[PDB]
């Protein structure tokens, strides 16, 4: 169990906690964004998973370059004509973090169409990185899930799979999801998984590593529950087909419990 | 960032690199001597390396006695400049200068021991070191050692996912690193330490193979070729070959002859094949050799 780092996974689990709070953006920005929607967001978020898709980049990438986007967004004020540069150096800069072989920058400028250069995706990794003053190893929501799932008795891979995809559709809607944390939409999604896919429910042992009960994650809970039943309809999709691959169990094909009896 | 290149003074250069090259220089309003790492963006025909982006991030919050501290990051259009806290020297030019003197068993002990401390502190912040070797360890003049170098860090999950491979200077590489494991944990660094531990012992590297295989073999000799029973799955592993030659296990006090038994239980731990039974920083911490561990100062100067 020396992948799992017995002699380390509290302090570490301990450690992403505060650290959580600290790389948090501001729940309410999108109203100081005088020119940006968390519509325009979703279609970038959206668009950020294709192209995760497209270079097979980790999803803890996709994770990071989302949290550098908000905590930017919560203090530089963006035209619209400009979303997706922000979009385009978060996504450089969480690869060049997170993966063994980053995308060429190159790569980056053709995603976008050749709306900018590679002076200006260059320029805006800067910016990006004095904006966020170089504070790039911030807790997602995976690192969450990834040790929550050691708690399974046993492992299930549908769960698992299916975590991740509730997970992953939270990045899309800043409404309501900025309000809460990294941890906690985890815990939502770890339990609406474990729940949809075995009927069991957030285990003692989580209770014991957390704090969190379901008392206190409801809220987040239920707004998780009504994202999964509205996935279908939702404007944006690409999660979905994500998750229809083999490589993640076709999770988006099956179907959310109607009710939580929570 | 309340830093300005026009209030360093240049003095000489003290180490060079991917990055670039590193400076000693003084301030000139409070006084500090620091080590200023120039990485130079000028090459910007990919931006800001992953590697600077990797240690600068990962150094920003990994506060610790004995691991080097990133005082500030001064970043203009054309350079980037880190400046680092200042030590007097690193651990391989040490053990050179303390040629046919050795290192005193003292210095040794408080080293191993100062090592441990930023290890586990690194370990506890999902952070990987993947390149511990004496060229990168820094000592002072008060009898302070300290990790340095993160360009080759990485930010670890729980579990662990696979991470870039042959990572590790080749003399210091763990065996589950040579035999092309999908995983690699916390057990690469300790790993790594044990070499240096041995080294600081002998002055002279345990493993120093001029092949992955080479090195391995060299590795086999001393510890034993691995098998089901000392190592469940090594023969499974993707670059273990049956075809292997099968060393017996020398016996231990003969890997390192002056150790004695508190230090060969230590190093035998740090250099367990089987990365899950190989010792973790936090717990060697606690480990007998340690009884009656001290900080001198180093015996020698700068
Ligand atoms: C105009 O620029 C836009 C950018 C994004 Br992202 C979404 C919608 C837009 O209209
Ligand atoms: C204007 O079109 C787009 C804008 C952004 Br930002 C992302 C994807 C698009 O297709
Ligand atoms: C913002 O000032 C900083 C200080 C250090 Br230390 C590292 C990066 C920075 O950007
Ligand atoms: C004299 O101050 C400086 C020292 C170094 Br090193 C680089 C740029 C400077 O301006
Ligand atoms: C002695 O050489 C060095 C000292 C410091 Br402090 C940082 C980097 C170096 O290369
Ligand atoms: C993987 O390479 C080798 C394997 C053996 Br066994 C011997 C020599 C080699 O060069």
């Amino acid at each position: 169990g020396v992948n799992e780092v017995p002699d380390y996974h509290e302090d570490i689990h301990t450690y992403l906690r505060e650290m959580e709070v600290k790389c948090k953006p501001k729940v309410g920005y999108m109203k100081k964004q005088p020119d940006i929607t968390n519509s325009m967001r979703a279609i970038l978020v959206d668009w950020l998973v294709e192209v995760g898709e497209e270079y097979k980049l980790q999803n803890e990438t996709l994770h990071l370059a989302v949290n550098y986007i908000d905590r930017f967004l919560s203090s530089m004020s963006v035209l619209r004509g400009k979303l997706q540069l922000v979009g385009t150096a978060a996504m450089l800069l969480a690869s060049k973090f997170e993966e063994i072989y980053p995308p060429e920058v190159a790569e980056f400028v053709y995603i976008t169409d050749d709306t900018y250069t590679k002076k200006q995706v260059l320029r805006m990794e800067h910016l990006v990185l004095k904006v966020l003053a170089f504070d790039l190893a911030a807790p997602t929501i995976n690192q969450f899930l990834t040790q929550y799932f050691l708690h399974q008795q046993p492992a299930n891979c549908k769960v698992e799979s299916l975590a991740m995809f509730l997970g992953e559709l939270s990045l899309i809607d800043a409404d309501p999801y900025l309000k809460y944390l990294p941890s906690v939409i985890a815990a939502a999604a770890f339990h609406l998984a474990l729940y949809t896919v075995t009927g069991q429910s957030w285990p003692e042992s989580l209770v014991q590593k957390t704090g969190y009960t379901l008392e206190t994650l409801k809220p987040c809970l239920l707004d998780l529950h009504q994202t999964y039943l509205r996935a279908p309809q939702h404007a944006q999709q690409s999660i979905r087909e994500k998750y229809k691959n083999s490589k993640y169990h076709g999770v988006s094909l099956l179907n959310p419990p109607e009710t939580l009896n929570v | 960032g309340p830093g300005s290149m026009e209030n360093f003074q240049k003095v000489e250069k003290i180490g060079e690199g991917t990055y670039g090259v590193v400076y000693k220089a003084r301030n000139k309003l409070t006084g500090e001597v620091v080590a200023l790492k120039k990485i130079r963006l000028d090459t910007e025909t990919e931006g800001v390396p992953s590697t600077a982006i990797r240690e600068i991030s990962l150094l920003k919050e990994l506060n610790h006695p004995n691991i080097v501290k990133l005082l500030d990051v001064i970043h203009t259009e054309n350079k980037l400049y880190l400046v680092f806290e200042f030590l007097h020297q690193d651990l391989k030019k040490f053990m050179d200068a303390s040629a046919l003197t050795g290192i005193p068993l003292p210095l040794i002990k408080s080293y191993l021991f100062q090592l441990l401390q930023g290890l586990a502190f690194c370990h506890s912040h999902r952070v990987l070191h993947r390149d511990l070797k004496p060229q990168n360890l820094l000592i002072n003049t008060e009898g302070a050692i300290k990790l340095a170098d993160f360009g080759l860090a990485r930010a670890f999950g729980v579990p662990v996912r696979t991470y870039t491979h042959e990572v590790v200077t080749l003399w210091y590489r763990a065996p589950e690193i040579l035999l092309g494991c999908k995983y690699y944990s916390t057990a690469v660094d300790i790993w790594s330490l044990g070499c240096i531990f041995a080294e600081m012992v002998t002055r002279r590297a345990l493993f120093p193979g001029d092949s992955e295989i080479d090195q391995l073999f060299r590795i086999f000799r001393t510890l034993g070729t691995p098998d089901e029973v000392v190592w469940p799955g090594v023969t499974s592993m993707p670059d273990y070959k049956p075809s292997f030659p099968k060393w017996a296990r020398q016996d231990f006090s003969k890997v390192v002859p002056p150790l004695d038994e508190d230090g060969r239980s230590l190093l035998s731990q740090m250099l367990h094949y089987d990365p899950n039974k190989r010792i973790s920083a936090k717990a060697a911490l606690a480990h007998p050799f340690f009884q009656d561990v001290t900080k001198p100062v180093p015996h020698l100067r700068l």
